[PDB]
């Protein structure tokens, strides 16, 4: 055995310990940062460190934008899903315009 | 309530919503013979007003789609006459809990 | 049977009583026959009692059934979870099995193990209709490099 | 995880929309404009060309300057380039999506095969699961080859009524590599109508039969009229990936070395610029459909390799292939 | 197989049980929103015995000579023989006392006793016996009031729901209804003084500890 | 979508994921060199130390409860009651 399966997955998720599974299903890839449009969740926005510029253009938005953290596989994920025409929109909240 | 003793002519059938928006049950008198609400594993269930019902999805802060289900054809749901869309709250003995209400909404 | 019951002076008492136990099932048609209190009814076939008796009786039932199965090993099992298994089993109106249904689901993610090793037609299928993934799981939230919102994941800390 | 600040609120991804790039949204989004198939020379000073890896996408050398947005090769997020197609191409993952849905809905009017009409067709479009719908109503309609103008009542059969007018016949699509082909016929061997007749159906009728949909239509479908809408299932405006994507390959200094994804986008650019060259000067008619397939041919390489034919070309005679399937896979199989 | 189908439901902070599309699985967990673990079995004496067992048991009237608090239990034992005013309280405990025999024997139609429920409330006392040392010679020091106005203020503190509307005030009273039969029957003015001679100190104290117990036993939004 | 420091219904006590999760954050701040806000009685460990920096409400964190609604609760690690 030795491997971490779904199995000893479950167990960890019974005992809560949610930040554990993070750390050992994951693969340390150093978590990049990306900026992200706050109304359509593509890494679009422009991040000009020094003039606190952000905008995202097309959107007009110079205010709606986020910092979040991903493996930077993720981002490679993303752009490379997004050069085939596919939007992985990201977002911040779940609580739906439902 | 058509309450008939062997069976309903397929075309009859067809004779049901044609009349809106009154509506026609039909009931076999062996289903009656015994009232199913008394048996002893049948909690009782009672309906809530669509006032009820709002105030229910409100503080549970529930899509409507979020709440347990009870099949329209169900017998303690045709035994009430409910109808898709609205609530009935289940209140029943529990040994964890002296009593404990679940909630059920028809379809 | 036995049976203890209330005797007037309060007390429990262990009051006998004749009961026919079958070999075959048929409740609709039995309650009915006279001579029987159909209020007492049972069988072990909930899908039977549901029938006849409405989803909550069949939620019962199928507890009383759960229940058995692990007593008659004299193990015992706290109330809360057969409990949610049978519940589970049960939201929906009917009765609803466990033992693998959908080829594909049950309550998953257009993510989690994104078994097939097409996540290459998954993705393009989920682009076409725009698929909204609540990422709630743990290895969806793994490719994020996030917590999933399970115990220690189920809420924000901040400054 | 990083250094710098950062006036921006930190939180993390909760929902995640999967959609499909509109050909305006590209457009507002890319900062490139891509013309050139070249790269970094200019009259050998070293630097990079309005056409690929440079207009406003990042830098390389260790150069501070991208989209005023500075940092570096590093800290990062890749910007997207832009890159106008002339006829409209097709998306080789989408194509067998594209057939089905043309063989659900009639061409011409873009309506639906079935209505609500019919009770058949009622049961499949009560169905809430978009693998369930697109899948109820193309087995249950992919027959009807006549684009209904009356349909008997729900009533009498003896009253008809009537609805989307067209009784244009409808074609049998069939996929040859990278094409669609259908054919058609007034009815099967009935007098004075027997034999079929073939003739290919191009990216410009797709798109009006797509673009003429109605939303209600796109419903009944697994479409959502804004994430995604049918008619972006054909490329028409190609979303170019930033320099992280495909680096370059570099040595010490002056040693070659480009991504075979920089390549396939020379290709694409090529077999783009001889086709607007041709339609512009001189224009062969159906002389130029065979650029066209080129294109076809190098937008479809360059996403994935799995047909007929395997373009392994780049600079090697020893041919190799990276498209971006091969990609995903190698990564979502690593994941 | 099992663990597949409920793996995405969790306990929520608004003390529901739902799966990762937010419905409801359980308005409270396992019905009393409890963790398991700290729960026991305990037996509710209430329900067995005769009705007589049950009154010379329970039952307490200061009206009148023979059953009443002979004054070697309590303090004040000779001065409330006859308090009109304190028998109204007496007899509202021993009405809900009754209304509670029945209610249990509604629910487990077995007779039966012994069921798991959280704070195992016998302990707590031995734990009052031998920590204040208490002497079943000497009378108490604990008024009829303090017993049955503390038993009953206890209660409004429980609490599995906060709610501040009518829905959640009704279910933090349903989750609560089988453990204070428990407790009413446990901590009954006889009871109290002639079972377990109390004092208001080691009383005062029994109340406070069930109430920590009681909390401590309530389940974590967040298992899973 | 935010809820009032009044009408908050959510548990006044700390639950052990909430305080797993505290004192988890904290310790790694501890060990990464940060400010500590407590008078070590000699201890060194980082997590021991941020055990007493929550023993002595000491912790400028605030956990954002979410509702499965989506609107959320606020608290202040320094509220919660901490008896587990
Ligand atoms: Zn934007
Ligand atoms: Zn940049
Ligand atoms: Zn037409």
């Amino acid at each position: 055995g030795l491997r971490f399966g779904e199995m000893e997955r479950d167990c960890m998720i019974a005992h809560g310990a949610a930040s554990f599974l993070k750390e050992r299903l994951m693969e340390a890839s150093d978590a990049f940062r990306v900026h992200i449009c706050g109304i359509c969740g593509l890494m679009t926005v422009i991040a000009k460190l020094n003039h606190n510029q952000f905008e995202c253009k097309g959107c007009d938005n110079k205010i709606d934008i986020y910092q979040i953290h991903i493996p930077y596989a993720a981002k490679l994920l993303f752009q490379e899903l997004m050069a085939m025409n596919i939007t992985p929109r990201l977002y911040t909240d779940r609580s739906r315009d439902f | 309530i058509f309450v008939y003793q062997n069976n309903i002519t397929p075309s009859a059938m067809k004779l049901v919503p044609s009349i809106p928006p009154a509506t026609i049950e039909t009931f076999n008198e062996a289903a009656l013979v015994v009232n199913i609400t008394h048996h002893e594993l049948v909690p009782k269930h009672i309906r809530l007003s669509s006032d009820e019902k709002r105030e229910l999805l409100k503080r549970y802060r529930l899509k409507e789609s979020q709440l347990p289900r009870i099949q329209r054809a169900d017998p303690v749901a045709l035994y009430l006459g409910l109808k898709r869309g609205e609530v009935v709250k289940i209140i029943r003995k529990s040994e964890t809990s002296g009593r404990y209400a679940s909630y059920r909404i028809c379809m | 049977y036995d049976r203890k019951v209330p005797s007037p002076t309060g007390e429990y008492v262990k009051e006998p009583e004749w009961v026919l136990e079958t070999d075959g099932v048929n409740l609709s048609e039995v309650m009915t026959v006279p001579g029987i209190d159909p209020t007492r009814i049972y069988t072990n076939s909930f899908i039977d009692i549901m029938e006849v008796l409405g989803i909550e009786a069949g939620r019962a039932a199928l507890y009383k059934e759960v229940y058995n199965v692990i007593a008659s090993d004299g193990s015992y099992v706290n109330y809360r979870h057969m409990a949610l298994l049978v519940d589970v089993m049960t939201t929906q109106g009917g009765l609803t099995s466990v033992t693998r249904h959908g080829f594909n689901r049950s309550n998953t993610g257009a993510l989690m193990r994104c078994s097939f090793e097409e996540t290459v037609e998954i993705l393009f299928e989920a682009g076409a209709s725009a698929e909204l993934d609540d990422c709630r799981g743990v290895s969806e939230n793994v490719i994020l490099g996030q917590m999933a919102p399970i115990g220690t994941g189920a809420f924000d800390v901040m400054i | 995880v990083g250094q710098q600040y950062s006036s921006a609120p930190l939180r993390t991804v909760k929902e995640v929309q999967f959609g499909l790039f509109s050909p305006e949204e590209v457009r507002a989004i890319s900062v490139a404009k891509i013309r050139f198939p070249e790269t970094m020379d200019e009259t050998q000073t070293r630097a990079k060309i309005g056409g690929l890896n440079d207009p406003r996408l990042g830098s390389i050398d260790r150069n501070l300057k991208c989209q005023t947005c500075q940092e570096g090769m590093n800290e990062c997020p890749g910007h997207f380039g832009h890159i106008d197609l002339a006829k409209p191409v097709f998306h080789v993952g989408f194509i067998a999506k594209i057939k089905k849905v043309c063989e659900c809905v009639c061409m011409h009017c873009g309506k639906l095969l079935l209505d609500e009409h019919n009770e058949l067709m009622r049961q499949a479009l009560a169905i809430k699961d978009s693998k369930k719908r697109f899948a109820a109503i193309w087995t249950l309609c992919k027959t009807k080859m006549v684009c209904e103008t009356d349909v008997p009542s729900e009533d009498d059969p003896t009253q008809l009524v009537s609805r989307g007018g067209c009784g244009n016949t409808q074609p049998t699509i069939r996929k040859d590599g990278l094409k669609l082909v259908g054919s058609w016929k007034k009815d099967r061997a009935t007098g004075d109508a027997d034999e079929p007749e073939l003739r290919v159906l191009s990216t410009e009728e797709i798109l009006n039969i797509f673009k003429h949909i109605s939303v209600k239509d796109f419903t009944s479908l697994g479409f959502n009229e804004v994430f995604s809408r049918p008619e972006w299932m054909i490329l028409t405006c190609l979303p170019v990936p930033p320099p992280p994507v495909r680096p370059s390959i570099s040595f010490n200094e002056s040693q070659r070395g480009e991504d075979d994804l920089t390549f396939k986008l020379a290709d694409i650019l090529k077999a783009n610029i001889s086709l607007e060259t041709l339609e512009h000067n001189g224009a062969p008619h159906h002389a130029i459909e065979e650029a066209e397939s080129l294109l076809q041919f190098h937008v479809a390489t360059y996403m994935d390799n799995d047909i007929a034919g395997q373009p392994q070309a780049l600079q090697k005679s020893g041919r190799p292939v990276k498209s971006i399937r091969a990609r995903l896979k190698g990564k979502e199989g690593r994941i | 197989r099992l663990v597949k189908a409920l793996e995405d439901i969790m306990v929520h902070y608004d003390n529901t049980t739902r799966n990762s599309l937010g419905n409801v699985i359980q308005f409270i967990y396992g019905e009393d929103g409890m963790d398991a673990a700290h729960i026991e079995k305990q037996s509710l004496d209430t329900i067995g015995g005769s009705d007589a067992a049950f009154e010379k048991r329970y039952r307490v009237d200061l009206l009148n000579t023979d059953h009443t608090l002979d004054p070697s239990l309590l303090e004040s034992g000779s001065e409330i023989l006859g308090d009109l005013k304190l028998q109204v309280l007496l007899d509202e405990e021993y009405k809900q006392l009754v209304k509670d025999r029945k209610f249990l024997r509604e629910v487990f139609v077995d007779g039966e006793a012994n069921w798991p429920l959280p704070v195992n409330i016998r302990r707590i006392i031995q734990n009052a016996q031998q920590t204040f040392h208490i002497d079943h010679t000497k009378p108490s020091d604990l008024t009829i009031k303090d017993i049955v106005l503390g038993v009953k203020d206890l209660q409004e503190n429980l609490l599995v729901l906060r709610g501040k509307n009518e829905i959640i005030q009704n279910a933090q009273r349903d989750a609560v209804t089988l453990f204070c039969c428990l407790l009413r029957s446990r901590l009954a003015t006889r009871r109290v003084l002639q079972e377990y001679r109390l004092t208001k100190q080691a009383f005062d104290w029994v109340l406070s500890n069930i109430e920590a117990q009681f909390l401590r036993s309530v389940v974590h939004p967040g298992e899973m | 979508k935010a809820i009032p420091k009044d009408q908050r219904a959510t548990t006044p006590y700390m639950t052990k994921y909430e305080r797993a999760r505290i004192l988890g954050t904290r310790a790694l701040q501890i060990s990464m060199n940060a400010p500590v806000f407590v008078d070590l009685e000699g201890e060194t460990d980082p997590l021991r130390i941020a055990m007493k920096e929550l023993a002595e409400k000491k912790i400028p964190l605030v956990i954002r409860r979410y509702l499965p609604d989506g609107s959320f609760e606020d608290w202040s690690v320094e509220e919660l009651i901490v008896d587990l």
